[PDB]
């Protein structure tokens, strides 16, 4: 069970890392140097667990798309990051960072392309936005703002319109 | 309702923050989705999400359905309503609220008017004397205006107007929309 859990955080990192060849359990016991896991556990673990953890894809005899649904390309995901009026919906922080590289530096050029970022979940969570038009008028952003609604409460809208007629 | 979709652009970027423009533009496109359904494809905090929501229905931009499940969709208004308002208050503002009439005593900085001019004169020294602490008046600018500064919000005002204009026809087309 434990093996299974460091070969999950093993993948991961290799993923991180660049690696994101198709390969076999088999191979990875071996380059983790652990091929001594015993026939029924290395079996138990191949045709019960990595079929049933939808993180990763069997193709023919092997196993693809490695730590999880993702389409890694480079990191790069600017068609993907635009993603037309859909806009995404809406990316993580985390999954950027998953995917390869720091999001730091991607970010930074983010933020001086079309895309916004809010503290999402626990202030420590972001996600990314795609906003569009700029605001209106340059006040100290805030006060005229606060003063220039409609009142929260009933009969006001109908003074409004009274006093427009 | 492309053009209200538009405006509705217009109001989410000049109004509140990207966060409640993002809630606004999803349920722009007659959304009906499930608070919870809300919450996942928005990824907000639940309880901070729903300050939003809350935020956003009380001033009314908000309109539910009781499904005890809770829906969330746009009020049937058509923007209109909030701009209406938001003109009382720019038309509000447009009336002048500086007094062509105003001296003040510069010791205890109160203000005074052309009303009280015919009370706070004193015949000894030919000029004006305070009332509990006699010193002479001169001017105000006081809480008010000195030069252009509400003025240049009257010029602010007119330079958003033009840019309005085609907005006030984004109404006129919506207005005439009501037939439809
Ligand atoms: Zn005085």
């Amino acid at each position: 069970f434990g093996v299974l859990a460091k070969i999950v955080n093993y993948m991961k990192t290799r993923h991180q890392r660049g690696d994101t060849h198709p390969l076999t359990l088999d191979e990875i016991l071996d380059e983790t140097q652990h091929l001594d896991i015993g026939l029924k556990q290395k079996q138990w673990l191949m045709t019960e667990a990595l079929v049933n953890n939808p993180k990763i894809e069997v193709i023919d005899g092997k196993y693809a798309f490695k730590p999880k649904y993702n389409v890694r390309d480079k990191k790069a995901l600017l068609r993907l990051l635009d993603q037309h009026d859909q806009r995404g919906l809406g990316g993580i922080l985390l999954e950027d960072i998953e995917e390869a590289l720091p999001n730091s530096q991607k970010a930074v050029k983010a933020l001086g392309d079309q895309i916004l970022f809010v503290n999402r979940p626990d202030k420590k969570k972001i996600l990314f936005f795609n906003d569009k038009s700029c605001q209106f008028s340059v006040d100290e952003e805030f006060q005229k703002l606060w003063r220039s609604v409609t009142v929260d409460s009933m009969d006001e809208e109908k003074i409004e319109e009274y006093l427009k007629r | 309702p492309a053009a209200l979709k538009r405006l509705a652009k217009y109001v989410i970027r000049g109004f509140y923050g990207i966060e409640h423009a993002l809630a606004l533009d999803i349920l722009i496109r007659n959304s009906c989705v499930k608070e919870e359904d809300m919450l996942e494809l928005l990824k907000f905090d639940r309880k901070q999400l729903r300050s939003v929501l809350n935020n956003l229905k009380g001033d009314k931009f908000i309109k539910c359905r009781m499904r005890y499940f809770i829906n969330y969709r746009t009020l049937v208004n058509v923007v209109k309503y909030k701009l209406d308002h938001m003109r009382r208050r720019i038309e509000t503002d447009e009336r002048d609220s500086t007094n062509r009439a105003s001296f003040k005593c510069p010791v205890c900085s109160s203000t005074f008017t052309d009303l009280e001019a015919n009370q706070l004169f004193d015949p000894m020294t030919g000029t004006f004397r305070c009332t509990f602490c006699h010193t002479e008046v001169e001017e105000d600018e006081s809480a008010m205006p000195k030069k252009d500064a509400r003025t240049l919000l009257a010029r602010f005002n007119e330079q958003i107007e033009p840019i309005y204009a085609l907005l006030r026809e984004t109404e006129d087309v919506n207005l005439a929309y009501e037939i439809l």
